[PDB]
């Protein structure tokens, strides 16, 4: 226990402590906990009393060479007050610093350690039942922060936290991170004084009653912590293991897309798109699932980039950050951040899959919005960016584009892809150039209908469609102008839908008829789109929506 | 002093908001304002068995100010400073041709704070690379930012007020926050002389007022609608005008096309220059005069929520419309900024100009609805923020079909 004062801890408003009973259980686990509650009573966690309390909690008995005690607090966390969550996510290895030596310290019984709010250990109640209930039973209650009690994780956190204040006054050049029931310390101090330096923090540790492993005991580098491999120079991810099955079920996509997003961080070059199209609308967790023809060429071109290994190094804020960026194709995206031109400090990748139709500029935006993000979260700054686009692309994009936008420095990389506006409509109406009045339409029921046009050089088209709707009649018509027009074109239309998809100037879409638009504008050398109100009788189309 | 018991309102429990991550140089300025409050008594240090949170920023002057979002304690206490305290807003102050806005929000920091209301004024410093669980304080005094901070000095700014308020009868003078409006009629000369009257007797009082806003509220109106002027039309420019025209009918419902309409019955090219008929100029300015009016219907409500949309236009120039109800509004305006200029710092301004309207003509601020990728704003706002109070906002996804349409 510990002589650290005690968090006053309260019931969740309008509401009393636990009162459930306890079910019998083997007689063999009744002696057994009653051999780990004299012992933990005499240890000063748990003291017996039990005449006027009237809560109760259950508790049953597992195994490991000896048992282990187990209460099932659920009902009483369920009472208890919210605390300060603790620490939600977790550091990156690639926002440390590199020390000199780093030590691994794991305090044992850590929560056992601390004591209890007095006013509050009654209804953490329980009893070890008698022989066929024939007699009274052996009433306890807990004096220390019991396991899995709702409280116990955040007051824990503090209390390290206060006792830590004391050492790393005396000591303020050794860095400790406190996580769970570690400590990882770390200094640029040479050896020898490390070593005692460390020794010193066990024994103020021990004073306070928190025991702690000795150098006979103490890990060594490399560390494996949650998933990563920590060297003294160098960090990565700790080894994958892609499976080869070929029976594959929607639960083990789920766990390999994880596995190839983990690894992403310094892995660079992973693709996951066409593996995680298959679980669209996936709900089955064992319905089983066809890998598609360009699924496996993806998960056989992830398995080619972790053949070898790779790494990252750490940061070091005396050098400057840099963030480079390239396209991947298929509105895919990869990036990579660094120091130095041999290692980069992390990597991933960024994936729109938001917006059917999109385009490259704003595509990058958004990749860059995520690293910023990204950068300020693990380095508490943002990076310079290398991106291959030139400044007359964006500056005519953010200067035409609806919404507001911002990027900070920039420099040019000639590095293909390049990233291109890859064609431009009209600001003001052609001359000399043939006007079509395109409209379309078609009937729900049926899912029949028809797109055509009407220009001023008097000619004239209809076409027949069928399985279509009034949006893909409406850019099917657009698609006939582009297609029976010369090299400059004006083109009038009545659906703010199809003026809408076009004006958003789209390089890529999920249809394959905007995709054949897309097509026809970048061969196109003048394109003038425009709009009137439908049924208005505006002339030219009064005249085309009458043909459809 | 006694301190004024705080409520919430019933059922509500306290703010839970989670903190941005932010740069390291505004952590540390952060650090270091908090170090210096805890050393004043404003602010103390809690413990895990307080759950509640605020976000905190930081903002600047060569100083670094700290700001703190209570939007969502606001929220959960408005019984409190609404209907309890309610502070009421004077229908008289959109008319001064001249409102200067002084800063009197280090008044609070005197006064103590309900202690049993200070766990809900939780706020967290938050650490690099999630290092450290960052620094959690409460406050043990009003703070700016809190609704109920005027509120509940509000008995104590009448008092120091009423003297200058007896030598001039005709300034007007109004608390939003932590800001007095205060609107003459006099010449500017005589108006900041007055100003700075106001700024001495407030010193002579305790409550300091930084200084060494001068907003002119008589222009402050729905803009009207601009049709385009022309020499010469073409069927382009026709088609153009009939869809504005078209698209104004559902705001101004006496408007008239058809003549314009039948100037164009044929197919003709988009490039032929039509010259108008005479039953056809007939609207022109039948419509250009139904539209230099006001409309009909459009009062204020006070027991809605005020909206603002804003639209970007190009080279530097944005629009604006407030309203309640779809098409019917309250007020519309122009903001344009005057090479060190960028599209976020111009959207952050006008956001700041329009709330300030909004509060001098009603006393309460407008939800934004912002043309801005989220995260983007959530990254970059701070950095041009100039107020003490935060407006809400959401963002919009879909474009306006037509910019020119409130040109
Ligand atoms: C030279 C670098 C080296 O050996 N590491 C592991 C990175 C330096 O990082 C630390 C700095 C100051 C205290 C401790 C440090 O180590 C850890 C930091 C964090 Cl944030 C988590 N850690 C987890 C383990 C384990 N097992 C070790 C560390």
């Amino acid at each position: 226990i510990s002589p650290i004062e005690t968090v006053p801890v309260k019931l969740k408003p309008g509401m009393d402590g636990p009162k459930v009973k306890q079910w019998p259980l083997t007689e063999e686990k009744i002696k057994a906990l009653v051999e780990i509650c004299t012992e933990m009573e005499k240890e000063g966690k748990i003291s017996k009393i039990g005449p006027e309390n009237p809560y109760n909690t259950p508790v049953f008995a597992i195994k490991k060479t000896k048992w282990r005690k187990l209460v099932d607090f659920r009902e009483l966390n369920k009472r208890t007050q919210d605390f300060w969550e603790v620490q939600l996510g977790i550091p990156h290895p690639a926002g440390l610093k590199k020390k000199k030596s780093v030590t691994v310290l794991d305090v044992g019984d850590a929560y056992f350690s601390v004591p209890l709010d007095e006013d509050f250990r009654k209804y953490t109640a329980f009893t070890i039942p008698s022989i066929n209930n024939e007699t009274p039973g052996i009433r306890y209650q807990y004096n220390v922060l019991p396991q899995g009690w709702k409280g116990s994780p955040a007051i824990f956190q503090s209390s390290m936290t206060k006792i830590l204040e004391p050492f790393a006054a005396q000591n303020p050049d050794i860095v400790i991170y406190q996580y769970m029931d570690d400590l990882y310390v770390g200094s640029d101090l040479e050896i020898g004084q490390h070593r005692t330096k460390i020794e010193e923090l066990r024994q103020h540790l021990l004073r306070w009653g928190l025991t702690t492993p000795d150098k006979k005991h103490q890990k060594e580098p490399p560390f494996l912590w949650m998933g990563y491999e920590l060297h003294p120079d160098k960090w990565t991810v700790q080894p994958i293991v892609l499976p080869e099955k070929d029976s594959w079920t929607v639960n083990d996509i789920q766990k390999l897309v994880g596995k190839l997003n983990w690894a992403s961080q310094i892995y660079p070059g992973i693709k996951v798109r066409q593996l995680s199209k298959l679980l669209r609308g996936t709900k089955a967790l064992t319905e089983v699932i066809p890998l598609t023809e360009e699924a496996e060429l993806e998960l056989a071109e992830n398995r080619e980039i972790l053949k070898e290994p790779v790494h990252g190094v750490y940061y070091d804020p005396s050098k400057d950050l840099i963030a480079e960026i390239q396209k991947q194709g298929q509105g895919q995206w990869t990036y990579q951040i660094y120091q130095e031109p041999f290692k980069n400090l992390k990597t991933g990748k960024y994936a729109r899959m938001r917006g059917a139709h999109t385009n490259d500029v704003k595509q990058l935006t958004e990749a860059v919005q995520k690293i910023t993000t990204e950068s300020i979260v693990i380095w508490g700054k943002t990076p310079k960016f290398k991106l291959p686009i030139q400044k007359e692309t964006w500056e005519t994009w953010w200067t035409e584009y609806w919404q507001a936008t911002w990027i900070p420095e920039w420099e040019f990389v000639n590095t293909p892809p390049l990233v291109k506006l890859w064609y431009q409509l009209e600001k003001e109406p052609i001359v000399g150039a043939e006007t079509f009045y395109v409209d379309g339409a078609a009937n729900r029921e049926t899912k029949l209908g028809k797109a055509g046009y009407v220009t001023n050089k008097g000619r004239q088209k209809v076409v027949p469609l069928t399985n279509t709707t009034n949006q893909k009649t409406e850019l099917q018509a657009i698609y006939l102008a582009l297609q029976d027009s010369g090299l400059e074109v004006n083109i009038v239309t009545d659906s703010q839908y199809a003026l809408g998809i076009i004006q958003a100037q789209p390089d890529k879409s999920e249809s394959e008829l905007v995709n054949q638009i897309i097509e026809q504008l970048i061969k196109k050398e003048k394109v003038y789109l425009a709009w009137v109100p439908a049924h208005k009788g505006i002339g030219g189309n009064e005249q085309v929506d009458k043909l459809v | 002093i006694e301190t004024v018991p705080v409520k919430l309102k019933p059922g509500m429990d306290g703010p839970k908001v989670k903190q941005w991550p932010l740069t390291e140089e505004k952590i540390k300025a952060l650090v270091e304002i908090c170090t210096e409050m805890e050393k004043e008594g404003k602010i103390s240090k809690i413990g895990p068995e307080n759950p509640y949170n605020t976000p905190v920023f930081a903002i600047k002057s060569t100083k670094w100010r700290k700001l703190v979002d209570f939007r969502e304690l606001n929220k959960r206490t408005q019984d409190f400073w609404e209907v309890q305290l309610g502070i009421p807003h004077p229908a008289g102050l959109k008319k001064k041709k001249s409102v200067t806005v002084l800063d009197v929000g280090d008044a609070y920091f005197s006064v103590p704070l309900d202690e049993d209301f200070r766990k809900y004024t939780a706020f967290t410093i938050p650490s690099i690379n999630n290092e450290t669980p960052g620094i959690r304080y409460q406050y043990n005094v009003l703070p700016q930012g809190w609704k109920g901070s005027p509120a509940i000095f509000q008995s104590s700014m009448t008092k120091i007020l009423e003297p200058f308020k007896k030598q001039n009868p005709d300034i007007v003078i109004y608390q939003y926050m932590d800001d007095l409006y205060v609107g003459s009629d006099l010449e500017i000369g005589q108006h900041r002389t007055k100003i700075e009257e106001l700024r001495q007797h407030l010193l002579r009082w305790g409550l300091t007022t930084p200084d060494k806003y001068e907003l002119h509220p008589d222009k402050w109106t729905v803009q009207p609608i601009v049709l385009p002027e022309k020499d010469s039309w073409t069927v382009n420019d026709i088609q153009k005008l009939v869809g504005k025209l078209n698209w104004a009918s559902q705001i101004y419902p006496g408007i008239k096309v058809r003549q314009l309409s039948k100037l164009l019955r044929g197919t003709k090219a988009l490039t032929e220059v039509i010259p108008l008929t005479e039953e056809a100029e007939l609207e022109l300015a039948e419509n250009r005069e139904i539209l230099k009016e006001p409309v009909h219907g459009v009062y204020y409500d006070p027991s809605k929520d005020l909206i603002a949309e804003i639209q970007k236009q190009g080279q530097g120039q944005w629009t604006y419309q407030i309203y309640q109800e779809p098409f019917k509004n309250l007020k519309t305006g122009k903001y344009a900024r005057m090479a060190h200029t960028n599209d976020v710092k111009q959207l952050t301004e006008a956001v700041q100009k329009i709330t300030t309207e909004s509060i001098v003509i009603w006393g309460k601020t407008p939800k934004f609805k912002l043309p801005i990728q989220k995260e983007t704003w959530e990254t970059w706002w701070t950095e041009y923020w100039q107020a003490t109070w935060i407006p809400e906002w959401e963002f919009v996804n879909t474009p306006p079909l037509v910019k020119l349409w409130y040109q």
